[PDB]
Order: C-alpha cells, then sequence, then structure tokens
C-alpha cells in the first residue's frame, strides 16, 4: 500500500528528537500506553482474532492526515479497536459510549490482499536480485524506495513465515517463505542524494526475482 | 479544512477499548498488568549489553552470536515477542551499522527494550535510511567518511542488534564493567560506546 506510512526517503523532516544516551524516561509515559500492545497480544494469541500483520495493515489504513497527527501508541489503540469492530467482536457504538466521545477508526480496506506467489526462486548468498516492479494496494512489506532496484543477497533466513500480503488481510493462502537480507548501495536507492553507504532490506522471497 | 477529526481524550479511548473487551471476558485476569511488567522490567537493553560484553570477551561466543544470533540469545534465555529470529551485525573499523523500522517501529524488544519515542518518530523513519551520516551527527555521533554506514531496515521477521566495536581503554575490564558502557543507543547503532574521559 503506497500510504503515508512508507516514510523512508521522504524529505522535509527536521531533527530526530533525541541526542544519544539522553534520558528517554520510563517505558510508558502515560498510564494507558501499555494497553495497545497488551490488547494486541490478547487479540492475536488469546482470541486468535487477527495476525500481527493485520495490525500493521490496519494502522496503514488510518486516513493519511489522521495517521500523521497521531502519536505512535495511539495509532495502535485506533488500529486494534478498528480490527475488533471489523471482526465483529466490538461495535463502534460501545467503544464511543465507553469513551464518552468520538472514536474514529481506520478506513476500510480497499484490497482483498494477494496470495503467496506461486512462482518464486530460492536465492543464495551473493546472488544479485531485483525487487519485483509490482504495485500492491493492500499490505506489503516492501518499502517503495527499493521497488525495482537491484541488490545482493547477504543472508537467507533459516526459518520461513507467512507472506504478509496474504496474512495481513486474514487470507488462508499466505503459505510460508524465507526472507532475504538484500544489500543495496545507497546510490542505487537515492542516486547522488544520500550520504550513506548501503542499506539492507529484509525481503520475502515473493518480492524478488533474478537480476 | 484538513483539520483533525474530533476525538475523545486518548486515555478515555484506550481504557474504553480495555473495558469493552474485558467486560466480555476476552482479557484473562492480570493479562495486561502482566505484560506491562514484562515490557517495563524484563525487556531491557541491559540484556543486549550482557550479550555484547560476552562477545567482546569470548571469541567463541562472538562467533556464535554473529553466525546464529538466535541460538546465542537463547542460551541466555532472552528470546521473546519481537525477538524470535535474531541477527547481530558487527561494526568494524570500516563499517558502522544502524537499525530502523521505516514502516513502523520493529525492534528486538527482549534484548533492546521497547523502542524509544525517537526511534518511532517520522523524522528517524524517513531520514536515517537516506542520510544516516547526517542523522547520526545531529544525534551526537560523528562517523568519519572513511567508514561505510549500513542501515538495516527491519521490514520482516529478522530482529537486529548491533555489536559495536570494543573501544580502547577497556582492556581487561570485567563483563560487568563492559556492560555498563553498552547503552540502548549503542545496540540500535546510533551511538558508539564511550570510555569515561
Ligand atoms: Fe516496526
Amino acid at each position: 500500500m503506497d500510504g503515508v506510512h512508507d516514510l523512508a526517503g521522504v524529505q522535509g523532516f527536521g531533527k530526530v528528537p533525541h541526542t544519544v544516551n539522553a534520558d528517554i524516561g520510563p517505558t510508558f509515559h502515560a498510564e494507558w500506553e501499555h494497553l495497545p500492545y497488551s490488547l494486541m497480544f490478547a487479540g492475536v494469541a488469546e482470541l486468535g482474532a487477527f495476525s500481527v500483520d493485520e495490525v500493521r495493515y490496519v494502522v496503514e489504513r488510518m486516513e493519511p492526515r489522521h495517521y500523521m497527527m497521531t502519536p505512535y501508541y495511539e495509532r495502535y489503540v485506533i488500529g486494534v479497536a478498528t480490527l475488533m469492530v471489523e471482526k465483529g467482536i466490538l461495535t463502534q457504538d460501545e467503544l464511543e459510549s465507553l469513551a464518552g466521545g468520538p472514536f474514529p477508526l481506520s478506513r476500510p480496506s480497499e484490497s482483498e490482499g494477494r496470495p503467496a506467489p506461486v512462482e518464486t526462486t530460492t536465492f543464495e548468498v551473493g546472488q544479485r536480485v531485483r525487487v519485483r516492479d509490482e504495485y500492491v494496494p493492500g499490505h506489503i512489506r516492501m518499502p517503495a524506495y527499493c521497488r525495482g532496484r537491484v541488490g545482493t543477497i547477504s543472508h537467507r533466513t533459516t526459518e520461513k513465515w507467512p507472506f504478509p500480503d496474504a496474512i495481513g488481510h486474514g487470507r488462508n493462502d499466505a503459505g510460508e517463505e524465507p526472507t532475504y537480507h538484500v544489500k543495496f548501495a545507497a546510490e542505487e536507492l537515492f542516486g547522488s542524494d544520500t550520504d550513506g553507504g548501503s542499506v539492507v532490506v529484509d525481503l520475502f522471497e515473493g518480492y524478488l526475482e533474478p537480476a | 479544512e484538513n483539520a483533525a477529526p474530533a476525538q475523545a481524550p486518548v486515555s478515555d479511548r484506550a481504557w474504553a477499548l480495555f473495558r469493552a473487551l474485558d467486560g466480555k471476558g476476552l482479557v484473562p485476569d492480570g493479562y495486561v498488568e502482566g505484560w506491562k511488567k514484562t515490557f517495563e522490567e524484563d525487556f531491557s537493553p541491559r540484556r543486549g549489553a550482557e550479550l555484547v560484553a560476552r562477545a567482546w570477551t569470548d571469541p567463541e561466543f562472538r562467533q556464535l552470536l554473529l553466525t546464529d544470533g538466535t541460538a546465542a540469545v537463547a542460551q541466555y534465555g532472552y528470546l521473546g515477542p519481537q525477538g524470535e529470529y535474531i541477527v547481530a551485525v558487527e561494526d568494524t573499523p570500516t563499517l558502522k551499522n544502524v537499525i530502523v523500522c521505516s514502516l513502523c517501529s520493529c525492534t528486538a524488544w527482549p534484548i533492546l527494550g521497547l523502542p524509544p519515542t525517537w526511534y518511532k518518530s517520522f523524522e528517524y523513519r524517513a531520514r536515517v535510511v537516506r542520510e544516516p551520516r547526517k542523522v547520526l551527527s545531529e544525534m551526537g555521533t560523528e562517523i568519519a567518511s572513511d567508514i561505510e554506514i549500513r542501515v538495516y531496515d527491519t521490514t520482516a521477521e529478522t530482529r537486529y542488534m548491533v555489536l559495536p566495536q570494543r573501544p580502547a581503554g577497556t582492556e581487561g575490564w570485567s563483563q560487568e564493567q563492559l556492560q555498563e558502557i553498552v547503552t540502548k543507543d549503542c545496540l540500535i547503532g546510533v551511538a558508539i560506546p564511550q570510555v569515561p574521559t
């Protein structure tokens, strides 16, 4: 999904609000901030109502201006609440009645997702690969800066996981595939407009093809 | 327009979500309280510091950590949510590694702790992939141009920790003493461990 959450490479932001080893305060800076992760865990592992990938996608689905003005932990309060309504567990009426006011949610999904690709290749360390030049409107774990770009495999995972473009929509056909650490030169991703050296992206097999 | 939607206070919304689920019996007794304590107390960068100090002083452990991080971390019992498949990436005199999750906030929770607000900021997520030398400089860490910066974007299930270089001035220090200088920011990769001056 080419949403505003795909921030890598965007220009115009100011300083990172930190200097190294500064005091960052307590883990939680308000008494409610442990609730989105804990209730997410409840939803995934106790209720089996959704996957972690569905939580990433429902936050991606926040209306773009709403995403941009909402603090991190609050995005996940909104996301988990949205999934609980979509999955028929909660209603928006009871959330708003208990909250005593408006509780707008993420926007509905405009894509049914896609299955794990049937044709993929098993790459080896050192091979050159290109990120498939594909556009996916639903969830995908490919940041656009690497779409269509070429890099080199530095690692193939020894474990395998469901394809996010499927499981992030609750689909039954996510299969399992390994992922690959793909090393890109900075200039391959940003031309002359970068000060870095290399970037490594951890890409599912189904996002890649031989170069 | 382009104004924010009207919304009840976020505390009211978060507890409303809790009460709506809890009152349907969908949240086990002590469940969020238990994870809050785990998040606050057990998931900690003091763990990744322990791992770095061990790697620094034990070549065999260093080798395991760099070839099978998962197995190395599991020897300590520190695998967990957001930290089930671990890769440790090694700094060298010509390579500085830095970690980000440009798409959200993915972090090796059990050994780095939950990510800090700044790592989840749109500033860090947008900028460190493209201009990490400037970002680190602004943050207080100068990386000489004779050193490649490599940014790892945490886009799938691998969860990373940086193994920073051991600074001079620490020869013969104990595990304990070494651990003290490996901070959360060193494990993320935006800081270099410092020896008192
Ligand atoms: Fe993330």
